[PDB]
C-alpha cells in the first residue's frame, strides 16, 4: 500500500553527481592510462559489474587507488563514467569502438546492447 | 506522487 | 547529442538498496532513540537537506556516528530510510504525523508536502 | 534508450 515518488531516483541521481563535481565524498581514484578520476565506490558498483565484484572482494574493498588494464581509453572511461552519474551517454561515430570495448570490460550491458545495435546501423 |  | 537510458536511475537506487540490505560498504550508524540504522552517507545526503547539511561539515564528514534529536520516532525514520533508497513511501493513518515531523526535521521537501496534502483531505 |  506504499505511494511512489516518480522523480526520486533521478533527483538521487542528480544529488550524487553534484557530490562529483564537487569532489565531496568521493573515496576512491581510478586510474586509466596515468588519467585520474575520482568516484563514490557506491555508484560505480551500482552500475558495473566490474566494479561490484572488485569492491565486494574482502581486500580490494580497502583500496583507495584502482588501476584499470592498459588498453583501456581515457576517454571511453570518461563517457562511461558521466553516464552513471547522469544516464546521458555521449555516444559518436568517433568515440563508439572505445565506449562499447570499455562497457564491456566494466560489465555494463545496456550501454554494450546500444553500441552493438548502433554498430549494427552502420553496417 | 502515484499509486505504483 | 547525449542518448539517455530512462531506466538508470532506478536501476541505481535499486542496487544501492542490494547494498544498503546486504551491509555492503555502509560507513554510518544513524541512532534514534537507542534503534540503529545502518546506511551510506551520500545516499543521506543525496535525500535529506539535513544529512547534506551533516556530511558537508568538516568536523561531523569523518564521524561514523549520528545521534538524532530524542524527539524523533524511529519507525518514522525507518519508512523515510526504505522511501530514501527505494522512492516508496509507506504512508498510513497511524504514522503519518511521525512521517510528516521526521521529513521536516531531515529536511525532504516532497514528502512533507505529501503528508500535508494527505492530513489536509481528512480533515 | 531516447533522445532526452
Ligand atoms: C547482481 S546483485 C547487485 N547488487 C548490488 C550491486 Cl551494487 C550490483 N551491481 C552490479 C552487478 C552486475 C552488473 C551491474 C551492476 C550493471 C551490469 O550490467 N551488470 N549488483
Ligand atoms: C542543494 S545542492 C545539493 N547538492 C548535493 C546534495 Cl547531496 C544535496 N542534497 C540535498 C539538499 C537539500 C535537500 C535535499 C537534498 C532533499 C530536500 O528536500 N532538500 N543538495
Ligand atoms: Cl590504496
Ligand atoms: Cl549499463
Ligand atoms: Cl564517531
Ligand atoms: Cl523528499
Amino acid at each position: 500500500s506504499c505511494i511512489q515518488f516518480t522523480r526520486h531516483a533521478s533527483d538521487v541521481l542528480l544529488n550524487l553527481n553534484r557530490l562529483r563535481s564537487r569532489d565531496i565524498l568521493t573515496d576512491v581514484v581510478i586510474v586509466v592510462s596515468r588519467e585520474q578520476f575520482r568516484a563514490h565506490k557506491t555508484v560505480l558498483m551500482a552500475c558495473s559489474g566490474l566494479f561490484y565484484s572488485i569492491f565486494t572482494d574482502q581486500l580490494k574493498c580497502n583500496l583507495s587507488v584502482i588501476n584499470l588494464d592498459p588498453e583501456i581509453n581515457p576517454e571511453g572511461f570518461c563517457i562511461l563514467l558521466d553516464f552513471m552519474y547522469t544516464s546521458r551517454l555521449n555516444l559518436r561515430e568517433g568515440n563508439i569502438m572505445a565506449v562499447m570495448a570499455t562497457a564491456m570490460y566494466l560489465q555494463m550491458e545496456h550501454v554494450v546492447d546500444t553500441c552493438r545495435k548502433f554498430i549494427k546501423a552502420s553496417e | 506522487w502515484v499509486i505504483p
